[PDB]
Parts: C-alpha cells; structure tokens; sequence
RNA sequence: AGUACGGCCGCAAGGUUAAAACUCAAAUGAAUUGACGGGGGCCCGCACAAGCGGUGGAGCAUGUGGUUUAAUUCGAUGCA
RNA sequence: UUGAGCCUUGAUGUGUAGGAUAGGUGGGAGGCUUUGAAGUGUGGACGCCAGUCUGCAUGGAGCCGACCUUGAAAUACCACC
C-alpha cells in the first residue's frame, strides 16, 4: 500500500501432495473457512481427473494451470482524465493467483453435478485449451491486444 | 427468408429468455447469436465447443492442423 | 507490377492521424496507409502504434512492385513520425535516406486562434 | 534533416536532430499567439532565467549537506 | 457619474468640457493571521487500487419519519 | 489510344481405374528428333498441385505406340473442329 512493503504468509504444503502449489488452490476454492471441505474437494476431483487424463496427479495440474494463466492485462492507467486501459504484463506471482481464481469461478458456474465433477470438468477442459476460465484468459489477452497502443 | 427477415429473427432470438438450438448453413447468422457450438464432423463424432464462433476458431487456431485446401472441383461434361 | 526498384515513403504525421504513401522516385503513388483507417478509428489512431501498423498495411499491397530501396520523407508534427520508419525497416526495406520535409513558412500566413 | 547511411548503420539517428527546430516551430507556428503575449511571455522567459543565474550566483550555501 | 443639460468638434459611432438632487457611513491602499482554491510540492490511512464478504431485491426483528389515535409519553436529526 | 467482330498462328482440356493431366470422333501405320538429342543447369506462364508447356547453353540418335487387366487411346500432322 502507501508505506511499506508488507510481508508473506509462507503457507503449509498440501498434505497429500507435497507442492504449495496445490495448497494455494484449496485455499483459494475455501468458503467460509471450511478448510477440510475444500481439500476434499480439490483431492476427489484431482482423481477423478486423474481417470481421464493420463497424468498422474500434478502434471495434469500444470499443464492446466499454464493454459489459463495470462501473461499481460488491462487495468485503468488514466494519465490527463483519461479513460482508456493501458495493457501491462503480469508479475510470474499472480499468474498463478489469476489461473486459479479463474478455474475455481467458473467451477461454481457450468453447474452440472456436485462441486467435485464442477471442478474436474473445468481442469479437464483447462488441460485441452477448451473450458470458461482459458475463454477468460482469451478474453483478457484479446482486451489487452485492442489497447496495445497503449504504452 | 432476406437479410430484413433474417435480421428480424436474430433479434427477436436474441430477445428470448428460454434457450434455442438452431440448425443453419450461415455462418454469419449462427456466429451472431450462437453461445455453444455443436458441430458435426467425420467418422460420426460431434465436437461440442462452448462459447461463440470467435472463440471456436481461436480454440482451432490453438490446436490446428497444417494445411488450407479443402475442394477439388472435379468436372460435368466428359 | 511495372517492378519499380527504388521507391519514396511519405509519411504524414499530424497530431490526429498519419498517413503513409510509397510512390516512385518521381512521386506517382503506389499504395498508401491511414492509422485512422486500418482499424484505429478514434483515439488510438494518434499513437505511435497505429502508425507504426499503417506502415505494415502500407508495406503490404505495394510488394506487388518489389521495391528494395526506400527514400523516406517525414512530414509534420505526430506520434508516429519515428514508429513509422522503424516499421518500415522491418519490413524488409532497405531505408536509403531520411528527410524530414516538414513545411515551416517564413512568416506567412495568420494561424487560427487559439482554443481555450 | 537529410541523413545518409554509409554501408553499416542500422542506425538512422535523425531524431537527433534536434539543432533543427521542428518540434518547437511547429509547435508555436501552429497557433496565432498575439503580438503582446510573446513580448509578455520571451520577459517572463528570462525574467526567470536571471532570477536562476541570480541563485547560482550564491554558491555559498550553508545547511551541512 | 465622467452621467444628465448646455456648448464645441464629428458623416456617424461618439469625443471633450462637465453638474445637481438624492443616498451611505463608509468606500479605499498596503501588509498580517487564518480559511479556502476545479493552485503547486511532499507525506499519510482500508482513501483509492488488488481481493474477500456484504447492504439496496424477499420474509421477519428493531429503531426512526410520516400518518392515525383518547393517547400513540419524552428526548436523540448529516458524517458525529 | 482503344472497343467489337472475323481469319490465321500458338497455347491450352487433373474425374475413377492406368504407367500418367486421357477434349471429340479420326484413320492410319510406326514415325518423331538428328534442320542436333530420352537429359542437367536455368527463365517465364498455367497450375483441379499431380505436374506438361515453355526461352536458352555444351553435350545432339533416344523418348511414346504397338502389349492390354480401364466406359475410350496413346500431341504420331494437316483438318473443317
Ligand atoms: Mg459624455
Ligand atoms: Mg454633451
């Protein structure tokens, strides 16, 4: 914010896995501080997507993530009363943070059948170019291309 | 139907609170209103591809295929 | 065609568009390029940026006549008076000089008043 | 104005110059100023750059870096 | 009120010379301390930005306004 | 400078099967090329992209039919086309 340069939480590797990678995703797909449902969510549709995928539990996490991680975004940069996005790159940290911010919203759309289906659906449509949060990622890619004038 | 008709329908399409399934051979009519695509291809299998005809192509062009020839205007007479 | 081997860019840049013509030596034009009109049409259009895409829709549709050498002529006051040659170096031109033919009067005529 | 390029360049530096006016004449010829407001504004001009001479002038400052 | 009237000057626009009745207890200059500025500089804080979760929609609880009432006791009224 | 027509000279005709771009009947036999080749290097045009037509260069005598398992046969002329 204004003054300083705020510190990091560090957080607490994924039990069953052992990446902080995976233990962000839980924590991002929490509700309500219901920690021991949102592993459970995470670790039933991460093996239910291992049937239908091939790679074996984290791999097939990956390979979805980089598809729906963006590299650049608009955000209002006005200058003189300006109104116009200026597109600029995104920091390798939040990458990650957008991507899975991105699967876990639109999880909670495409309603299908319970959350762990809603979930392995949307990493399944993920790992082939195909689902609402890689339409996202488009959708900010395309908005950030319009204003390249920008600079 | 004419462009007038076919603008008239797409419109009041548009304007339709239930949900619809058309059938065409425009593609510039199913890319103005369409929000799923069903698409039908060879060997009988039917790709289904939520989103609009921007974002079919953008997911082909994503994963394509090289090569851009599709006819081969064979002959009537002889 | 008529394979024209040396060819002249003029760019016009004003502050609210800029406009690219190749023509010959002998100032016949060949294909010209507008920021405005190569899908820029508003605000945009008067950044370096829709000039420097004018000059690529500028490059193209005059490769039917192979020109390899450039004599650039720059002209008025805009963002894409510089985006411009660069864009025209990468696309394949041997930039044989630059002349900045902007057209300063001596004292001539009265200019509008200005806004306030 | 005009550069020539020699054989390697790469490097098409007209943009300095600046000697040239260009910039700054088309930026003034562009507008009917008045025929007072340049006499008002060349003596606001270096009515300031006197007063900054007049502070380079006193290089005795104190205030202990 | 540099106005009216009268002179003079002007093709005109108007210029110049130039009052009074009436009316007010002030008008005014410079500088001071503040406050304010759609003035400038620096800094801050959940102020924005980055997020999460709400309210405004629905039912009910509670308070208020109003309106009713024999009485709906009185008080609190931007933030506070 | 053109527009239109007509006569010539060229160039051109990818279905499937076929050796590989096969217009139609021909009508006949072998001619072609050596008046320098079946080619390699090169340049343009067409290109249903397989490709055959082309201006060249030293080298210049071998390319198809005929044989048939394809609805048809082999630019091997001039034809009126
Ligand atoms: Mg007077
Ligand atoms: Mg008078």
């Amino acid at each position: 914010p204004r003054r300083r340069v705020i510190g990091q939480r560090k957080i607490l590797p994924d039990p069953k896995f052992g990446s902080e990678l995976l233990a962000k995703f839980v924590n991002i797909l929490m509700v309500d501080g219901k920690k021991s449902t949102a592993e459970s969510i995470v670790y039933s549709a991460l093996e239910t997507l291992a049937q239908r995928s091939g790679k074996s539990e984290l791999e097939a996490f990956e390979v979805a993530l980089e598809n729906v991680r963006p590299t650049v975004e608009v955000k209002s940069r006005r200058v003189g009363g300006s109104t116009y996005q200026v597109p600029v790159e995104v920091r390798p940290v939040r990458r990650n943070a957008l991507a899975m911010r991105w699967i876990v919203e639109a999880a909670r759309k495409r309603g299908d059948k319970s959350m762990a289906l809603r979930l392995a659906n949307e990493l399944s449509d993920a790992a082939e170019n195909k689902g609402t949060a890689v339409k996202k990622r488009e959708d900010v890619h395309r908005m950030a291309e319009a204003n390249k004038a920008f600079a | 139907l004419d462009i007038e008709t076919l603008r008239a329908l797409e419109n009041a399409l548009l304007e339709f609170p239930g949900c619809a399934m058309v059938i065409s051979h425009d593609r510039w009519f199913l890319d103005r209103i369409a929000t799923h695509i069903l698409d039908y291809q060879d060997e009988g299998k039917v790709e289904f591809f939520e989103g609009n005809f921007t974002e079919y192509e953008e997911y082909k062009k994503r994963t394509l295929g090289a090569d851009a020839l599709e006819p081969k205007r064979i002959k009537y007479k002889r | 065609r008529k394979q024209v081997s040396d060819g002249v860019a003029h760019i016009h840049a004003s502050f609210n568009n800029t406009i690219v013509t190749i023509t010959d030596r002998q100032g016949n034009a060949l294909g010209w390029a507008t920021a405005g009109g190569s899908g820029f049409r508003g605000s945009r259009k008067s950044t370096p940026f829709a000039a420097q895409v004018a000059a690529e829709r500028c490059a193209d549709a005059v490769k039917e006549y192979g020109i390899k050498n450039l004599e650039v002529m720059v002209k008025g006051p805009g963002p894409g008076r510089e985006s411009t040659i660069r864009a025209l170096n990468a696309a394949g031109f041997r930039i044989t000089n630059i002349t900045d033919v902007t057209p300063i009067p001596h004292n001539g005529c009265r200019p509008p008043k200005k806004r306030r | 104005i005009k550069v020539r390029e020699n054989e390697p360049f790469d490097v098409a530096l007209r943009r300095f110059k600046r000697s040239c006016e260009k910039a700054g004449v088309l930026a003034e010829v562009r507008r009917r100023e008045f025929y007072e407001k340049p006499t008002t504004e060349r003596k606001r001009a270096k009515a300031s750059a006197v007063k900054r001479h007049a502070k380079k002038l006193a290089r005795e400052n104190a205030r202990r870096t």
